RNA sequence: AUAAUAAUAAUAUGGUAAUAGAACAUUUAAUGAUAAUAUAUAUUAGUUAUUAAUUAAUAUAUGUAUUAAUUAAAUAGAGAA
RNA sequence: AGUAUGAAAAUGAUUAUUUUAUAAGCAAUCAUGAAUAUAUUAUAUUAUAUUAAUGAUGUACCUUUUGUAUAAUGGGUCAGC
RNA sequence: GUAGAAUAAUAGAUUUGAAAUAUUUAUUAUAUAGAUUUAAAGAGAUAAUCAUGGAGUAUAAUAAUUAAAUUUAAAUUUAAUAUAACUAUUAAUAGAAGGUUACUAAUAAAUUAAUAAUUAAUUUUAAAACCUAAAGGUAAACCUU
């Protein structure tokens, strides 16, 4: 089908180790996370600073 | 639901311009109710 | 709405605040953290419980505008403000000058004639930031790193909070390795060591009348206890020319370095033993794998000889003539 | 006639690429074609060129392609009638199928 | 009707995975800006302890990164071959010839090598190529920073019958080639700098050294 | 008049064939709280006189143990055919 | 010869740390420099981990035997049984 | 954001002591004597990366219905059930097509009960090539009557 489907070769990649990634992107999401707790911490703290 | 898949030159409708279009999947009557605003 | 949460939560931050303002001294007494900490140190009992707390409280009146950039690196979720008079602020102050007293003093006993920047080293060395901090974390002083929020869910007393130590951490400083760089007011190690300060501080308050070296006595055992060599703080420029100054200066004949032995001459590694004579008196023994070397070694031996000399106490304090300058 | 013991990992290793006889040398030996800067082996004529001249050859020597006299003017109708294209065997198909088997000349870089 | 269409290659874009670099992909915005700055700061390339300033506003940070996430960082491009028809060991003959050259250095000698599997390895390297110049990086700052040989799936083994009743067993064996292109501009200058700085500390040779005297001592004085 | 732990004094503690006594791992059945801040498995570094288990960090599951423990049983432990 | 999943090992290539081109033997153990790595109490004159400087000690394992480094038996390695 | 104080670094100005253990303090050449040392083509160990391989682990129509449990009225889990496993026991009931290749080898009702279509039970009814020891042969799916 003029390769309009099927294998579509690779994208230019970088490399990447594969059990690195899944260690930096754990990290980087837990870290999302904290600084969302964060700001309702900070939040929370504002209504009661009265 | 409707998935877009990439389609032939074979299959495609007098107008589709790239080989993307979207089509309909099926659907399990057991997924969908009747209606008659009901 | 049975249950209005934060409510309850609000009137438990009050209390909270309420306590850390105060420090009243049941409280105090009850917390166990506190309690240890009083017995380890082997602290005389008119040091109270409350002056404890206090001297674990640093000063944080107003949260700053850092804190809203949470997105940015820093938030600040642990602390509680705390009342203006009654924080750490003076009396680390007052630790920090006794320190800088006492140790200098010291030093100065073991080592008259002791070059001005070597005993600034030397004092650095007995009471740096870093040392105190260290000091600090030996004997328990452990920080508050839990949010007050967090704290109200696990349903902790007052007591816990006041045995930490207290003030604007930053929760959320060194994850993914970004670290906000703050002044001193925000890092841990500051914080540590006015905490030790404080502690001093409040010692000698209680003994100022009652026993006078009562405190000194206790840095000597905690800070002046410490191993610290005054041979290894030394670095020489070109020390022969400042030998024979001090000679000039002292009664002494001109310096002179002799060969006192000698083996593996043309060779990977010799050895040349050098003295620096001064007449018969000998002033300087040095080793060296070249005559050149030797030769400074003994003048660098001569030198620590002189500073580093060590008198008894049974001497009349001995008061040098400063450093030797050229 | 037969090995006493299973050959180390280290033995093997050392045998096949520790001397220098058994590694590839890098191609030291090579310059620039005069006609087109690109890299070519030294003493050695650039394969580009020369092919270049080969085929504008074989295009002014071309042979002239013996066309039959009846099948230039045979009616296509007439063509089909005789002539009908059969389906090839498998065999057949892989043979035409020449680019799934067969190699064409790779270019060189332009040396600098 | 002309196609090869941008829809369709962003379908196979999400499909696989964005084209954009590892320093990109991996860190949060934040820390990625910070990271760039720190880069900016020591010439290309990641420094140990350097306390930077963002361009924006007034705030200061102090990168704090492991050793495996800074070599993960910095600018590389993974380029992998089909499956070629060739035994591990006869790929590893000339792959070790490739070691840390030049990527067009490396694909001229491709070219020139008498070898098949040479052919291949050449075009995986012009793909390497193409892809770095595609996301960032330029082809004369590309050297092959390590390439390699894995055995690809299954072999088929076929039975070779000998003379007498005996029976050898024939596999085909099928490899890929594997190859980490990095960059001489800013990989290379990194670890050129460990090395001085490695240098730096070693400490001087003395002849008269201070050698611990090893041993215990026995708690009684031998001088 | 027992058990558990700790002392003091004494005697004893190599071991093939072999006899005797006591434990642990694994899996199944009976009873059985609990919980994604939990669990299971794995890697690394610790801890307990340590074929075992536990702690911390890390990775992958999984809305979560036939889980702790006591019994009952075994296709119950492998460098040796 | 179900489907998912799969950092199980043996096995291959590659990179890093380290040791190695005057050295001779179950490849370990003990001693013992040096180099490197990690560590939010390395306060250090720190601690662990890795590593064939160097020294000493050290005839694989099973089976069967009066007795085995034996040049007596058995095993290419790993996984499952 | 501005101003003032404490300390540190850098630069300048003004003083400063000194023939400074310069026949080596800092550092550069060459000579003559000695003395040593520094490899990595490849390798070992450890780790990691990319493989190979498929042990281990999970799961067994994942629907529908039933009951319970948990959250907001729907979902999730638990246990049971299929036309869709075998094995052992116990209890009940009963004593039954394969192939080959083609001119492919099909169905039609009625009555009764349940509620015109209906499902069930009880029934009658059409088709159904060739071969599978004994119309009679043969080399099964062919031939001969
Ligand atoms: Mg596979
Ligand atoms: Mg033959
Ligand atoms: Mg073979
Ligand atoms: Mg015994
Ligand atoms: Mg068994
Ligand atoms: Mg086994
Ligand atoms: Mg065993
Ligand atoms: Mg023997
Ligand atoms: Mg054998
Ligand atoms: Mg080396
Ligand atoms: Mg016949
Ligand atoms: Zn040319």
């Amino acid at each position: 089908f003029d390769g309009v489907v099927g294998p579509y070769e690779r994208v230019a990649q970088p490399f990447i180790p594969r059990f690195l990634k899944r260690e930096i992107d754990n990290k980087r999401e837990r870290h999302a996370a904290e600084l969302q707790r964060a700001d309702k911490l900070i939040a929370l703290n504002r209504y009661i600073e009265d | 639901p409707t998935k877009t898949v990439p389609v032939p030159k074979q299959f495609w409708l007098e107008g589709q311009t790239s080989h993307m279009i979207t089509i309909p999947v099926s659907i399990l009557g057991k997924d969908l109710r009747l209606v008659a605003t009901v | 709405l049975p249950e209005s949460e934060l409510a309850k939560y609000k009137e438990y931050y009050q209390g909270l605040k309420s306590t850390v303002n105060e420090i009243p001294e049941s409280v105090a007494s009850k917390s166990p953290s506190l309690r240890t900490l009083h017995k380890r140190l082997q602290l005389p009992n008119e040091l109270t419980y409350s002056t404890l707390s206090r001297c674990l409280t640093c000063p944080s009146a107003k949260l700053p505008d850092k804190i809203n950039n949470p997105t940015k690196g820093a938030a600040f979720v642990n602390t509680v403000p705390t009342n203006k008079y009654l924080d750490n602020h003076g009396l680390n102050i007052m630790g920090k000058n006794l320190l800088s007293y006492h140790v200098t003093k010291s030093i100065i006993q073991k080592y008259p004639r002791l070059p001005t920047v070597v005993l600034n080293a030397a004092v650095n060395a007995y009471i740096s930031e870093a040392v105190l901090a260290h000091i600090a974390k030996y004997w328990g002083i452990e920080v508050e790193t839990t949010s007050v929020l967090s704290r109200y869910l696990k349903m902790e007393p007052f007591e816990f909070t006041l045995g930490r130590l207290k003030f604007f951490n930053n929760s959320l400083n060194s994850k993914d390795g970004i670290e906000l760089i703050t002044g001193k007011n925000f890092s841990e190690t500051s914080a540590l060591a006015m905490s030790v300060r404080s502690i001093i501080a409040a010692i000698w308050a209680v003994t100022e009348q009652k026993d006078s070296q009562a405190v000194y006595r206790f840095i000597d055992d905690h800070i002046m206890s410490r191993k610290l060599d005054i041979t290894k703080m030394f670095q020489f420029e070109q020390p022969t020319r400042e030998l024979a100054m001090l000679c000039r200066r002292e009664g002494l004949e001109k310096p002179v370095s002799k060969l006192v032995a000698e083996s593996g001459r043309l060779s990977k590694s010799p050895v040349f033993i050098v003295h620096v004579f001064s007449g018969e008196e000998t002033l300087g023994e040095g080793y060296g794998s070249s005559l050149k070397e030797a030769k400074a070694r003994a003048a660098t031996d001569a030198l620590m000889k002189w500073y580093c000399y060590e008198p008894l106490a049974q001497q009349e304090p001995v008061i040098d003539p400063g450093t030797v300058v050229v | 006639a037969v090995p006493k013991k299973k050959v180390s990992h280290q033995k093997k290793r050392q045998k096949l690429y520790g001397p220098g006889k058994k590694q590839l040398k890098m191609i030291h030996h090579l310059n620039k074609c005069p006609s087109c800067g690109h890299y070519k082996r030294a003493n050695t004529l650039c394969m580009y060129c020369v092919g270049q001249i080969s085929h504008i050859w074989k295009t002014h020597t071309a042979k002239e392609e013996i066309k039959p006299r009846q099948e230039e003017e045979l009616s296509e109708l007439d063509q089909r009638v005789l002539y009908p294209g059969r389906r090839d065997t498998k065999y057949t198909k892989d043979l035409k199928d020449k680019d799934n088997y067969l190699e064409r000349r790779v270019r060189t870089l332009k040396k600098d | 009707i002309t196609i090869e269409d941008k829809l369709l290659q962003q379908h196979i874009i999400s499909l696989q995975q964005p084209e954009q670099l590892a320093s990109q992909s991996l860190l949060s915005p934040l820390k990625r800006e910070i990271y760039e700055a720190n880069c900016k700061i020591n010439g290309g390339f990641y420094k140990k302890d350097t306390i930077v300033k963002l361009p924006n506003s007034s705030e200061r940070y102090k990168l704090k990164l492991t050793k495996r996430e800074i070599e993960v960082l910095e600018p590389s491009v993974y380029a992998q071959s089909y499956r070629i028809k060739s035994s591990m060991k006869k790929a590893t003959l000339l792959l070790r010839l490739l070691g840390g050259l030049d990527v067009m250095k490396a694909i001229s000698q491709c070219h020139f090598s008498n070898k098949k599997i040479a052919r291949e390895v050449a075009e995986l390297l012009q793909k390497g190529v193409k892809d770095g110049q595609k996301l960032g990086l330029k082809p004369e700052d590309l050297y092959i920073s390590q390439i390699w040989t894995g055995s690809d799936g299954f072999w088929r083994k076929r039975v070779e019958f000998k003379a007498r009743t005996r029976i050898g067993i024939i596999s085909h064996p099928y490899i890929h080639v594997r190859c980490i292109l990095r960059t001489k501009s800013v990989t290379k200058r990194r670890l050129a700098y460990e090395a001085h700085l490695k240098e730096q500390k070693r400490a001087p040779w003395v002849q008269l050294g201070d050698k611990p005297i090893r041993g215990v001592t026995g708690g009684v004085y031998k001088w």
